[PDB]
């Protein structure tokens, strides 16, 4: 499986992400 | 996703920029905007045989969410039938590794400047609780202005709470706690920095030996000496980073304030 929780959408290179770490650390179950 | 996803047909591929273990990294240009970047290829069959599929996922997820001036940008990724592709920010001046073969040694100004960029980069990383774990010349690239950029998050990990047990990295850069089968944390990158600083000034890692067993022995004992041209300040710093006890090694904030660093950086 090569399904990662990361970007894979085409981006227009001519035209705040790091909270991902703490938000994933704080999530519950 | 209902959005347009990356595809190989989106980039014009140029020359190879480097040779990776699971494939080459090629220069590339996105066709619509003509934005120049780097394309890291990984052959899936190689990755499967090696069983490093979970580490690829950590490289991508961790690097793609990091944003800093001295850390190589991971814009995105896509895979196809036989391989996986990472869309990386292009590092125009190559690797510190190559610059080190050319100059053989780095003087103090150059060494402190690099340590400073890397220390700032690692500090941001730790604030996010990420441990790089594969800091070495071949994973350090130079940007448009000769600024260091950390790359290759292959052996990285997100360690919010717990310690780790993985032995990973490069032989000459392995921390004592890993070799000895003990648990580790973000302090392993502080050891790597000491190993790296020494190599920059001397031209070779401090525990280099003729065999694997001998190198393990020297790291575990923290057995090394300095040639005579290494100044007192550099010795005080490398000696502090190369403490057998992880707790005794300086914080990155201390390295950044180290007298030798501020005098030469
Ligand atoms: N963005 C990039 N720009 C320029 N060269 C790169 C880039 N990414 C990798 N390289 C070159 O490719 C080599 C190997 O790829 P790297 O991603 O560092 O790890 P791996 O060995 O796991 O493939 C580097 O040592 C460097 O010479
Ligand atoms: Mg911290
Ligand atoms: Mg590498
Ligand atoms: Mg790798």
């Amino acid at each position: 499986s090569y399904s990662y929780d990361a970007p894979s959408d085409f981006i227009n290179f001519s035209s705040n992400i790091d909270s991902w770490f703490e938000e994933k650390a704080n999530l519950e179950n | 996703s209902k959005k347009r996803q990356w595809a190989l047909e989106d980039f014009e591929i140029g020359r190879p920029l480097g040779k990776g273990k699971f494939g080459n990294v090629y220069l590339a240009r996105e066709k619509q905007s003509k934005f120049i970047l780097a394309l890291k290829v990984l052959f899936k069959a190689q990755l499967e045989k090696a069983g490093v599929e979970h580490q690829l996922r950590r490289e991508v997820e961790i690097q793609s969410h990091l944003r800093h001036p001295n850390i190589l940008r991971l814009y995105g990724y896509f895979h196809d039938a036989t391989r996986v592709y990472l869309i990386l920010e292009y590092a125009p001046l190559g690797t510190v590794y190559r610059e080190l073969q050319k100059l053989s040694k780095f003087d103090e100004q150059r060494t402190a400047t690099y340590i400073t960029e890397l220390a700032n980069a690692l500090s941001y990383c730790h604030s996010k609780r990420v441990i790089h774990r594969d800091i070495k010349p071949e994973n350090l690239l130079l940007g448009s202005a000769g600024e260091l950029k950390i790359a290759d998050f292959g052996w990285s990990v997100h360690a919010p709470s717990s310690r780790r047990t993985t032995l990973c990295g490069t032989l000459d850069y392995l921390p004592p706690e890993m070799i000895e089968g003990r648990m580790h944390d973000e302090k392993v990158d502080l050891w790597s920095l000491g190993v790296l600083c020494y190599e920059f000034l001397v031209g070779k890692p401090p525990f280099e030996a003729n065999t694997y067993q001998e190198t393990y022995k020297r790291i575990s004992r923290v057995e090394f000496t300095f040639p005579d041209f290494v100044t007192e300040g550099a010795r005080d710093l490398i000696s502090r980073l190369l403490k057998h006890n992880p707790s005794q090694r300086p914080m990155l904030r201390e390295v950044l304030e180290h007298p030798w660093i501020t005098a030469n950086s």
